[PDB]
Formats: C-alpha cells, sequence, structure tokens
C-alpha cells in the first residue's frame, strides 16, 4: 500500500511540474502570436 | 632494546572483571519520525 502510494504520489507531482512547463511554453508564445498578427495587419495595409 | 625491560614469567593475578560499560550515550541510534500519510494534504488549484 505504501508502494502504490509512493508511486502515486511521484506521478501527481511529476504531472503538475509538466503542466508548469506546458503553461509557461504557452505564456510564452503569446507573444510572438501578437506580434505576428501586428504585421500581418500591415501587410494588409501595403496590400491595400 | 630498553633497559627497562621487566623480566618475570608468570601468570598476572586477576584484578578487576569484565562488567557492561556504564555510559549511557552512542552504542544507541538517531531515531527519524517519517510517514507518507502526510502526503495527502495538498492544495486546490482555484485561481488560475
Amino acid at each position: 500500500k505504501r508502494l502504490n502510494e509512493t508511486q502515486r504520489q511521484n506521478q501527481l507531482d511529476e504531472i503538475k511540474n509538466s503542466v508548469g512547463l506546458t503553461f509557461k511554453k504557452k505564456q510564452e508564445v503569446e507573444k510572438s502570436i501578437n506580434d505576428s498578427e501586428k504585421r500581418l495587419k500591415h501587410a494588409m495595409t501595403e496590400s491595400t | 632494546e630498553n633497559s627497562l625491560s621487566t623480566t618475570s614469567k608468570s601468570k598476572r593475578q586477576v584484578i578487576v572483571p569484565v562488567c557492561m560499560p556504564k555510559i549511557h550515550y552512542s552504542p544507541l541510534k538517531t531515531g527519524l519520525c517519517y510517514d507518507v500519510r502526510m502526503r495527502y494534504h495538498a492544495k486546490i488549484f482555484t485561481s488560475y
């Protein structure tokens, strides 16, 4: 019981670490999304 | 080598007997307390 509980807890906080990792990667790709939108805007101006 | 050099071939008579040593620290160990059942209590991720 203690063995399975410890493996459960290790799986738990490893999942929590990976969740923090992917949330940081999303929070860092947001800025390049907005900058790419800005250059699409300027591309539309020169298109017109 | 020495000039002191005691010289008597005879069995020395016994003086003291061997008893339990009268110490009470450190033939013993150091106690540890631990259980995984403290790892049950976690936080509810609520804000984001």
